[PDB]
C-alpha cells in the first residue's frame, strides 16, 4: 500500500503483560529495555485512566537505545481512541506565531472532546427515479429504492430533487442519504445493472445490493480536540486554518470561553473529556523561554500528559550560556521523572536485527546474522540495520536467494560506519574544509 | 343541513397497514404501508386478495 517500511514499522506495541505490566523479553516488536518498558507501561495506565493531569516524563538515554521505539510502542498501545500528538521541538519555531503560541496549540491538540450523535441514515439500491420538471425543474419526483429485504417508494420534496439531480442519481446507483441533512453519498453501483452504465469505463467496480432495513439510526462518535474548537472560533472559516495552518496567535479569551463551555458540556453529560498525550522528541531543542512556559501549562486540569526524549549529556541550555543535565534547566527537571534507556547486549542486538530482517523481506543466513551482530556491537545498531537493506539488494543483483556473508561484506566495504567515517575525515583533514575554512585542492 | 365537515390540511401520519405501528415505508408493489422487513416479507406473501382486504380497512381499496 502507501505505508512503506520505515525505521519503526516493526513496533506494534509495548510488548507488556496487561495483567501485571511485566514486560516480556521480546514481544510486539520490542526487545529488552525491560525496566524502561515497564515504566512506559505504568505511564499508559495513567494516560488511559485520565485521572492525572500534566505529568511530564523524560526518556533519557544514549542515541539508538530505543527512546523513540518506546514512544512508538505507547502510541500503538493507546491506538486511535486517544489523542496522541507527536511534536519535534524544531517545529515550535514558527514564523506564523510565537513559540508559546505553538506550545499552547500543541497542548490543546492533546485534549479530546468525545461527542456521540445519532442520525437516521437511509441506504439502498435505486430502483427508479422519475422527475417532472414542469419547466423550471424539481416540480415533483418519486424515488423507488430497495434492499435485499425491503422496497419502498418515496415522494420527494423539491430540495431532495435538487440533491438527486446534483448527484446525478440514476437507476442502479447504491446511495446513502443522511436524511437529517439530505446529502447523498453514492456508495457505488449495483452489479445487477452493469449494462445500464454505458458511459462507465471497464475499470468500474460494482457492489452488491445493501441489506436489512432501508433506514437505520446510525450512531457516530466524534472526537474533536480543544485546539480545533479554538481554531473554528477564530474567524468565519477558521476550521480551514486547521489545514492551511495560517492560524494567527488565537486570542486567549477565546480559549477561556471554550474551556468554560466544555466544562458545561461535561457536567450536562453532552460531552466527555479525553485527555491525551503530547510527545516532544528532542526536548533539548526547546529554549529557556519554552521551559518556563511549559512549567505552568502543566499545572492545569486541561493539560495532557507530556513525554519527552533526550540524548544529551551535561549540555548548554538553548537561549542561555550555561549547562545543565539533558540540556534542560533544573527548574524544569524538578517537575519531571526520568526513564533511562541502556545500551543493548549482543543477544538483544541479534534479536532486533532479526525482527528488522523479518519486517523487511530478507532471508538471512545464520552466519550473515552473526556477522551483522558483530558489526552491531562495533558500529552500532542503526548501521547494522541499514546494512540489511543493502545486502538484500546486493544479493538480488547477483540473483542470490539468501543474503550470505558475501553480501554483508560488500555492504560493509561500500558504506562506512560512523567511526570509520570519522577516521576518514581525520586522515583526509587537509583535503576537507576545516573549521578555519582552509582547504588544499592540490594532489 | 346534513353538510357539516371538511378535510384537514395538516399532513398525515403514516401507519403500518398490517400492525398500525408507525411506518417509514410504502411498498411500491402492493401499496401497503409497512413497519419493517418482517412485515414487508409477510406482505409480499399474502394470499390472493388479502392486500385489498388491508386497503379496505384504510378505505383505500381499488374501487
Ligand atoms: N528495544 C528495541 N526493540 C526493537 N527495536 C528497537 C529497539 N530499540 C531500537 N529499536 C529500533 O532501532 C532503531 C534505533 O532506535 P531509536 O529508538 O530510533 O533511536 P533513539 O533512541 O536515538 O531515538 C529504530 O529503528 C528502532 O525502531
Amino acid at each position: 500500500g502507501l505505508n512503506l517500511i520505515a525505521a519503526h514499522s516493526h513496533i506494534r506495541g509495548l510488548g507488556v503483560d496487561a495483567d501485571t505490566l511485566e514486560p516480556r523479553p521480546s514481544s510486539q516488536g520490542l526487545v529488552g529495555q525491560e525496566k524502561a518498558r515497564k515504566a512506559a507501561a505504568v505511564v499508559l495506565e495513567m494516560i488511559k485512566q485520565g485521572k492525572i493531569a500534566g505529568r511530564a516524563v523524560l526518556i533519557a538515554g544514549p542515541p539508538s537505545t530505543g527512546k523513540t521505539a518506546i514512544a512508538m510502542g505507547m502510541a500503538q498501545s493507546l491506538g486511535q481512541d486517544v489523542p496522541f500528538t507527536t511534536l519535534a521541538a524544531s517545529e515550535i519555531f514558527s514564523l506564523e506565531m510565537s513559540k508559546t503560541e505553538a506550545l499552547t496549540q500543541a497542548f490543546r491538540k492533546s485534549i479530546g472532546v468525545r461527542i456521540k450523535e445519532e442520525s437516521e441514515i437511509m441506504e439502498g439500491e435505486v430502483v427508479e427515479i422519475q422527475i417532472d420538471r414542469s419547466t423550471g425543474g424539481a416540480k415533483q419526483g418519486k424515488l423507488t429504492i430497495k434492499t435485499t429485504d425491503m422496497e419502498a417508494i418515496y415522494d420527494m420534496g423539491s430540495k431532495m430533487i435538487d440533491a438527486m439531480t446534483k448527484e446525478r442519481v440514476m437507476a442502479g446507483d447504491i446511495i446513502s442519504i443522511d436524511k437529517s441533512s439530505g446529502k447523498i453519498t453514492k456508495l457505488g453501483r449495483s452489479y445487477a445493472r452493469s449494462r445500464d452504465y454505458d458511459a462507465m469505463g471497464v475499470d468500474t467496480k460494482f457492489l452488491q445490493c445493501p441489506e436489512g432495513e432501508l433506514q437505520k439510526r446510525k450512531e457516530v462518535v466524534h472526537t474533536v480536540s480543544l485546539h480545533e474548537i479554538d481554531v473554528i472560533n477564530s474567524r468565519t472559516q477558521g476550521f480551514l486554518a486547521l489545514f492551511s495552518g495560517d492560524t494567527g496567535e488565537i486570542r486567549s479569551e477565546i480559549r477561556d470561553q471554550i474551556n468554560t463551555k466544555v466544562a458545561e458540556w461535561k457536567e450536562e453529560g453532552k460531552a466527555e473529556i479525553v485527555p491525551g498525550v503530547l510527545f516532544i522528541d528532542e526536548v533539548h531543542m526547546l529554549d529557556i523561554e519554552c521551559f518556563s512556559y511549559i512549567n505552568r501549562a502543566l499545572e492545569s486540569d486541561l493539560a495532557p500528559i507530556v513525554i519527552m526524549a533526550s540524548n544529551r549529556g551535561v549540555s548548554r541550555i538553548r537561549g542561555t550560556d550555561y549547562k545543565s543535565p539533558h540540556g534542560l534547566p533544573l527548574d524544569f527537571l524538578d517537575r519531571v521523572v526520568i526513564i533511562n534507556t541502556h545500551p543493548y547486549t549482543p543477544d538483544e542486538l541479534r534479536q532486533i536485527l532479526s525482527i528488522r530482517a523479518q519486517e523487511e523481506e530478507v532471508d538471512l543466513t545464520p552466519d550473515a546474522l552473526a556477522l551483522l551482530t558483530k558489526i552491531g556491537q562495533e558500529a552500532g545498531l542503526r548501521y547494522a540495520s541499514n546494512l540489511i537493506t543493502t545486502s538484500q539488494l546486493i544479493a538480488a543483483k547477483r540473483r542470490a536467494k539468501q543474503v550470505g556473508v558475501e553480501d554483508v561484506q560488500r555492504s560493509f566495504k561500500l558504506f562506512y560506519d560512523p567511526a570509520r567515517s570519522v577516521r576518514f575525515v581525520q586522515e583526509s583533514e587537509k583535503r576537507l574544509i576545516g573549521n578555519d575554512g582552509v582547504v588544499d585542492f592540490s594532489y | 343541513t346534513n353538510i357539516e365537515s371538511a378535510p384537514s390540511l395538516a399532513p398525515m401520519k403514516h401507519y403500518c397497514d398490517v400492525t398500525g405501528l408507525p411506518a417509514p415505508y410504502l411498498d411500491p408493489k402492493t401499496r401497503l404501508r409497512y413497519h419493517n422487513k418482517e412485515i414487508f416479507a409477510m406482505i409480499r406473501n399474502l394470499p390472493q386478495g388479502m392486500g385489498e382486504q388491508f386497503l379496505e380497512a384504510r378505505g383505500a381499496h381499488t374501487v
